[PDB]
């Protein structure tokens, strides 16, 4: 009733420095907490790098809601977000 | 010579450019000042056209009129601020990009294109990209305690 | 002398009133804009050089594009008071004439001041509405200064579409009052939303709304 | 030494106020920058 059709979408196509930052801190948290890996594992121990692994590799099993002011949302997945 | 399809369209990029200076003359900046704080350094980035594809030794370039005019339009077509097909939205959009338009024609000029920066296609399309590029990253994230 | 002073100041005042009917949608002819201070002077003034504020007074309709934007634009009428202390016999005779001739909006103009007993009895004039205007602050047509960007009154679609496309209330808008300047010369009315286009130096033209209180 | 004296602290207080009025404004999704009760300061952040 609220949420806005996919073709419909109007906010932008990149990823914003805030939705990086609160997507790499879930997914770092999410894998110290022994979630499954989506990436495989070469040396690295630190769970920031193995989720700024997954994102370069658009990997990110997350869907950011972006809210609009009136209370309406847009659901945008983090595989089809540009990221820089 | 003797294109008059060529001539027509530099008859209306000058008409675009003339427009552009009687606009930005008599109601923007009526002091004169040109310097103005603009997103996308432009010169630097045609530096870096010019060092990269190696622009200079004075070759005859292979850029042709129509193609430089239209990519320049595009060019002005896809700086997206805000996106929709509402009307309001396409108005508020071109209102809000206006200085950075007049900015990029004139820069961006067919005699200074191919006289002075002597860009060919290779270069004129990389100058392009990132152009736009760059205006995409310059824009303000939302959330932004301001 | 005073005369001639007092007399281009009034012509000043009448063609600011020109000005402002023009402006609100109505229909005025280019003589009647273009009438210089020696016509006016030969027209109004008589032998001994007094005015006759009775003659200022005059009819506007509004356009046809108007009317197409505005449906709500009726007729108007301004009258201009003789007396420099304005008799209340000037808006009683206004206020009947409205009421006989069924006029949409009356416009009258004062010199130095109204007892506040006409100025609680003209919004008796129901369903039509009565402005009232001093004649020293329509000097200086102030819709021309510099610091004064245009004001352009939205329609009732137009008013609508924008709050649909920015996703607003009523009152999440900016204000302006109704006893601003700007309002009084355009005669705005509560809930109706002026569009506003004003310079910028960081996008050249920028556009803003706001909404009377 | 006494004009430093006062004017650091007539500077700190105007900060101060300044910070508390603008606290809650922010530039949401749309390209709009309203304040916490929803109202539009500006349609479009710094006009561009």
């Amino acid at each position: 009733e609220l949420a806005i059709l996919k073709e419909e979408r109007t906010t932008t196509p990149y990823l914003t420095k805030y939705e990086r930052a609160r997507i790499l801190g879930t997914r770092a948290l999410q894998i110290s907490m022994n979630a499954p890996v989506l990436v495989d594992i070469e040396g690295e121990t630190d769970p920031l790098q193995i989720a700024m692994k997954e994102l370069s590799q658009r990997k990110i099993p997350l869907v950011i809601r972006r809210y609009l002011p009136d209370g309406s949302y847009e659901d945008w997945g983090c595989d089809e977000l540009i990221v820089d | 010579l003797g294109d008059v399809e060529l001539q027509k369209e530099l008859n209306s990029e000058y008409e675009q450019l003339v427009s552009d200076r009687k606009f930005l003359r008599e109601i923007v900046f009526v002091n004169g000042d040109h310097n103005w704080p603009l997103p996308v350094n432009l010169r630097r980035i045609i530096q870096n056209a010019q060092q990269i594809f190696h622009l200079d030794r004075a070759k005859a370039s292979d850029l042709t009129i129509p193609e430089i005019i239209h990519g320049v339009r595009d060019l002005c077509k896809k700086l997206f601020v805000l996106r929709g097909e509402n009307e309001l939205i396409k108005e508020a959009q071109q209102n809000a990009t206006s200085l950075f338009q007049c900015l990029v024609r004139a820069r961006l000029a067919t005699r200074r294109i191919l006289e002075e920066f002597r860009l060919n296609r290779d270069a004129f399309e990389w100058v392009l990209g990132t152009i736009e590029a760059q205006f995409q990253r310059s824009l303000v994230h939302p959330g932004e305690m301001v | 002398e005073d005369n001639n002073r007092i007399i281009s100041r009034l012509w000043r005042s009448f063609r600011t009133v020109k000005e402002m009917a023009a402006d609100r949608g109505y229909f005025i002819s280019q003589e009647e804009m273009d009438q210089s201070l020696e016509e006016f002077r030969s027209k109004i003034c008589d032998s001994m050089g007094n005015p006759q504020r009775k003659l200022m007074s005059f009819l506007a309709n509004p356009t046809p594009e108007a009317l197409e934007k505005y449906s709500d634009l009726g007729t108007l009428w301004v009258e201009f008071c003789d007396e420099p202390s304005v008799g209340i016999k000037t808006m009683r005779n206004f206020c009947l004439r409205i009421q006989e001739k069924n006029f949409s909006t009356g416009i009258f103009i004062y010199q130095n001041n109204i007892t506040p007993s006409a100025n609680k009895m003209i919004p008796t004039v129901s369903p039509a509405i009565i402005e009232t205007f001093q004649e020293s602050d329509l000097v200086v047509n102030i819709t021309h200064h510099e610091l004064v960007p245009k004001h352009i009154r939205l329609s009732d679609g137009e008013k609508s579409q924008l709050l649909q496309r920015y996703k607003l209330k009523e009152s999440q808008l900016p204000r302006i009052q109704r006893e601003d300047p700007v309002a009084r010369y355009l005669g705005l009315k509560r809930g109706q939303v002026v569009k506003i286009i004003r310079r910028s130096e960081t996008s050249g033209r920028y556009a803003s709304y706001r909404i009377c209180l | 030494l006494i004009d430093t004296a006062v004017k650091t602290a007539e500077t700190g207080y105007i900060q101060r106020r300044l910070v508390k009025a603008l606290e809650d404004i922010m530039v949401h999704y749309d390209g709009t920058t309203r304040n916490s009760l929803g109202d539009i300061i500006q349609f479009l952040y710094g006009e561009d």
